[PDB]
RNA sequence: GAGGUAAAGCGAAUGAUUAGAAGUCUUGGGGUUGAAAUGACCUUAACUUAUUCUCAAACUUUAAAUAUGUAAGAAGUCCUUG
RNA sequence: CCUAAGGGGGACUCAUGGAGAACAGAAAUCUCCAGUAGAACAAAAGGGUAAAAGUCCCCUUGAUUUUGAUUUUCAGUGUGAA
RNA sequence: GGUUGCGGCCAUAUCUAGCAGAAAGCACCGUUCCCCGUUCGAUCAACCGUAGUUAAGCUGCUAAGAGCAAUACCGAGUAGUGUAGUGGGAGACCAUACGCGAAACUAUUGUGCUGCAAUCU
């Protein structure tokens, strides 16, 4: 049924999303993007590891599903289902077309599948875990790379978990009462807005 | 098939600016246009009468006629291998004075003003504009500004 | 200054609206209009259905309800007549967040008007719109604006004003 | 007597069932049973 | 349960109306129709007879519009009327007539068309427009501007209109809005217009109220009683004010008890000044400190 | 002067969309309270608030590079009056 | 397709949400508050429009006569339209 | 300097929540014979300026305020891009050379100016 992925590897066409102009589009294979202990707070998983695209390329949704399943299975089998949080950072929004399913007359294709367009340096999957669980997660992502076409790099992030702060400035902000939890993520105090609300929301804030 | 109507392809050009819809400020209706004046053509989407064609949106021309609520504007358009004389009737809402003359008109006054001063002083003065010349020699003092040595930095991943 | 005990901050009735929403048109609506003009002494107005609903049996642009607006001392007189029917006992869930209130009588003859058998009996909605001096600010044509927060009418202020004026009880 | 009628202020020209009128958007009026 | 409406995105995309539209003072549709001049009359200005009524005043200005702002030609205020002999009821229909007559005469005095275009010297309620005089300058042409206030037959704005029309100004108009106009029979009753020109309605009200409600008569017409003005000689007040206006249409400013700088210094005492950035910074620091 | 393409944006409008958090259920169901009170409870799902991941040829506040209109004087500018 | 859905003038503000009123309830009618247009403007889609170009009311036939010029398509011919 | 009338630019002017406002002005405010319009003198119309109030409107000030505006050893000379090579790479794409050069983000600052006429402790 599926053509080989080599037929849809390159970003040759303009983005073709679902809209009010194409409606007979089937759903993407990947439906879950957060796996593992997704409800864990920021502090339990300081280590972040990314799979990063070195290619301007298209990845099919079923390839994303296969890689997600492979990485999840390996990391769960080795270190347990609650030792990590894996997030897929690409969503398939681009509709691929197929023509045959006379000649080149009326050759406009029909929806065939979904793909995500990734750039060079774009993150495909991220995994936040404990430091002691580093070598496991890498090997989990190293296998997921086999489900993708092109070249991908495994990069250990300098930042704390999924936060945009480095591992040293997150500590600097937390020890000053400058950060609170909001479930799986955090909220940072801002020096702008209403003073009373900001002081109430961050009671442990040492003002300078 | 093909559609080539009057306002085809004018989706964004004839739009009002963001947070600038509504009624026209009346300084538009108070400006006085004379024959020979130079005006910038910019179609206003809220007034559909006297609206210019999409080609003339962004063109500058000569006012050749003044009517009750409009002015006649002269535009030169390339059609093939020569220019064709066009005469467009435009309501003053789509017409603004071009600022290119008021800059040049001041230079006419300044050149006249500077020439009479030199004549009154009996000297000669040069009024041609000059392009930016190469800069001349100069001495750089390092007192308080001793050079700092810079080097290319090592590669590092920041994600 | 902004003194609460100012002369112009006194609550008063702006208007009293009487509504009879008979679900059909024709004779019954005309008789309801006759009731309204007998009660208020001024010509009522008929309101058309905004859309067609099969469940209610109404069609768009069909004259369904009839209502009238009374102002001045006549509004006060009719309001106290209606409160006699309600025997001066309203609920806390009769006053809106904007300081107005209202109720509904089931029999219009209880107001003190002569019963007739051609006319029939019709229930009625009384609504009282409360307001202070300076509401014209929000209604005039030139320099129309809003009303300041302290001058606004609210639920609690209307509740205490009603309890003071009519010595009635507001079921909380 | 006079017969005045309330004038039109809304803009809904079509004679169709309006918004905010769905089934099952109501509570159970017979909850006490 | 319902979405909060006043979001930051709501304020970011909000397009505020014009300053004098948000004030609810200038109708820019009508202002565009009035101000805009035929482009072939290049710098010839259109003149507006701006007529505005307050609770205590009538303002009649002759205005020309410009890019930097409107420029006033002449102005007449109802409180100038006591100088001409009208002390009470400065917002009458007849007070409006006197204000219109005064502004028309003052404008023609400023222009220099006094002997020519004297106007309706004998006010008899007849509908009339100022025709041009042959081999002479055309009469001053001004267009009425009533702003946001409604067009009703018998309104006070058309009292100023009639006063200016009888004063020699050429203000195009129709008599179907003057009081005394019959809508069913398309003609104007000159008698009732003349009655409202010389304050007949107020005199009739005093006559009708004096013999019916003595207390309401005393309260409403307290000024007339304290000045010993009966209903019979009210018309003479306006008739003499007309002659006084036509004789001396000049403007006499009120002699100021204080100078401009004295007013400025006295007023500057009762104004709060903006806090320095350091002051509000110190306030924020003190609030943080007192919050432990 | 004009533009709305590249880029960018979505804790900015439209449309698409991942995940939790805290609240309202008073106009969601399930159960456990009651000899009945729709008045509490635990849960799923809905909304709301502050966040979060990813997008748009027929979305956009913003907005290039290149290309494009006009002007750079004697048929001009100024002074007086037919 | 439309004697108005054309023309002029005037008055008003829309979709929606919240809080209230006998029957009346998720949907009738009435009141207030909020409401940058999230409505409507015959018909596709785009643009435009808030004391209006939207809704309603009043009066009307300028949807009239004569013939020229101009714009678009363009040969700078016709037709249509403006 | 305050206020009013008519404005220009059309948020540095808007929005939310509080407080203050001498004089004048404005305003709310009182009445219904008359012109006039309404289901309703609420709006609109007229009369009085007389009986009252700054309660509101209006003006000004406050807010580690929302928005808006401006600036920058902010991001960032980054993204993008014109031109060039018998450059690299299987390709996708990338680097370099001569040029131009963002947006978001970050930080700081600010919160109407002004024209004509009249008027005022």
């Amino acid at each position: 049924a599926r053509r080989p992925a080599r037929c849809y590897r390159y970003c040759k066409n303009k983005p073709y999303p679902k809209s009010r102009y194409n409606r007979a589009v089937p759903d993407a294979k990947i439906r879950i993007y957060d796996l593992g202990r997704k409800k864990a707070t920021v502090d339990e998983f300081p280590l972040c590891i990314h799979l990063v695209s070195n290619e301007l390329e298209q990845l099919s949704s079923e390839a994303l599903e296969a890689a997600r399943i492979c990485a999840n299975k390996y990391i769960t089998k080795v270190s347990g289902r609650d030792s990590f949080h894996l997030r897929v950072r690409v969503h398939p929004f681009h509709v691929l077309r197929i023509n045959k399913m006379q000649g080149m007359r009326g050759a406009w294709g029909k929806p065939h599948g979904l793909a995500a367009r990734v750039s060079i340096g774009q993150i495909i999957m991220s995994a936040r875990t404990k430091d002691s669980n580093k070598d496991v997660v890498i090997e989990g992502l190293r296998r997921a790379r086999y489900k993708f076409p092109g070249q991908q790099k495994i990069i250990i992030s300098k930042k704390w978990g999924f936060t945009p702060l480095n591992r040293d400035e997150y500590i600097a902000k937390k020890t000053n009462g400058e950060v609170i939890d909001d479930g799986a993520y955090v909220k940072f105090l801002s020096r702008k807005g209403n003073l009373e609300a900001n002081l109430q929301q961050f009671p442990n804030y040492q003002y300078s | 098939g093909k559609s080539r109507g009057y306002r085809s392809g004018t989706r964004y050009a004839f739009q009002r600016d963001f947070k600038k819809h509504g009624a026209i400020p009346l300084s538009t209706y108070l400006k006085v246009y004379k024959v020979g004046d130079i005006v910038d053509i910019k179609a206003n989407g809220s007034i559909q009468k006297g609206m210019p064609h999409k080609y003339y949106h962004g063109k500058t021309g000569i006012v050749y006629n003044v009517t009750k609520s409009s002015v006649g504007v002269i535009i030169n358009k390339v059609v093939g291998n020569r220019y064709i004389e066009k005469r467009v009737n435009l309501r003053v809402e789509h017409v603004k004075h071009s600022a290119c003359r008021q800059e040049f008109l001041n230079r006419v006054k300044s050149n006249a003003a500077k020439k009479r001063e030199a004549k009154a002083n009996g000297e000669t003065v040069y009024l041609k504009r000059q392009a930016a010349k190469p800069r001349g020699s100069r001495i750089i003092s390092t007192e308080g500004n001793i050079p700092q040595t810079l080097a290319p930095v090592a590669y590092e991943t920041f994600i | 200054s902004d003194k609460s005990q100012n002369v112009m901050r006194e609550l008063r009735i702006e208007k009293l609206v009487l509504n009879i929403c008979v679900g059909e048109s024709g004779d019954r609506l005309t008789r309801a209009a006759k009731v309204l003009e007998q009660l208020s002494g001024q010509t009522p107005v008929q309101s058309k259905a905004r859309y067609t609903v099969r469940t209610f049996g109404i069609r768009r642009n069909e004259k369904i309800a009839v209502h009238v607006t009374v102002r001045g001392p006549k509004a006060e007189e009719i309001l106290e007549r209606g409160l006699k029917v309600k025997e001066y006992q309203l609920r806390s869930k009769n006053f809106s967040a904007t300081g107005n209130f209202g109720f509904g009588i089931d029999e219009h003859i209880d107001l003190g008007i002569k019963y007739d058998p051609s006319i029939g009996i019709y229930g009625m909605d009384f609504y009282v719109v409360m307001g202070r001096a300076g509401a014209r600010v929000t209604r005039r044509k030139r320099a129309r604006s809003t009303i300041g927060n302290s001058h606004k009418t609210n639920k609690e202020d209307t509740i205490q004003w009603f309890k003071t004026r009519y010595d009635a009880e507001v079921l909380d | 007597p006079s017969a005045p009628s309330r004038e039109v202020v809304k803009k809904n020209t079509s004679s169709k069932k309006s918004d905010a009128a769905p089934a099952s958007a109501d509570p159970a009026k017979a909850k006490k049973k | 349960m319902q979405k909060e409406f006043r979001t930051s995105a709501y304020h970011s995309r909000f397009q505020t109306p014009f300053r004098r539209r948000q004030e609810g003072k200038t109708d820019y549709y009508q202002r565009k129709r009035l101000v805009t001049q035929h482009k072939a009359k290049y710098n010839s200005p259109k003149y507006r007879l701006v007529v505005r009524f307050t609770n205590k005043d009538i303002i009649a200005q002759i205005v020309s519009a410009h890019i930097t702002g409107d420029v006033v030609f002449t102005a007449a205020y109802a409180h100038e009327l006591p100088r001409y002999g009208i002390k009470y009821g400065l917002t009458n229909w007849s007070a409006a007539y006197a204000v219109g007559l005064l502004v028309a005469r003052r404008a023609l005095q400023k222009l220099g068309l006094d002997e020519t275009y004297t106007g309706v010297e004998e006010v008899e309620g007849e509908f009339e427009l100022t025709e041009a005089v042959e081999d002479g300058p055309r009469p001053f042409k001004v267009f009425l501007d009533i702003g946001l206030q409604r067009t009703t037959t018998g309104a006070r704005v058309f009292g100023v209109l009639k006063g200016a029309s009888d004063g020699g100004l050429y203000v195009p108009h129709s008599p179907n809005r003057f009081p005394g106009w019959d809508i069913e029979a398309e003609e104007l009753d000159a008698e009732l217009l003349r009655k409202y020109i010389f304050g007949g309605h107020v005199a009739e009200y005093m006559e009708e109220l004096l013999d019916d409600d003595e207390e309401k008569y005393k309260s409403i017409f307290k000024n007339y009683i304290e000045e010993e003005i009966e209903s019979e000689d009210v018309e003479e007040i306006y008739a003499n004010a007309h002659e006084a206006i036509r004789a001396d249409p000049s403007f006499k400013p009120t002699e100021k008890k204080f100078t401009k700088e004295q007013y400025k210094a006295e007023s500057k005492k009762y104004r709060q000044q903006k806090l320095t950035r350091a002051e509000r910074q110190a306030k924020v620091a003190k609030k943080i400190a007192e919050f432990k």
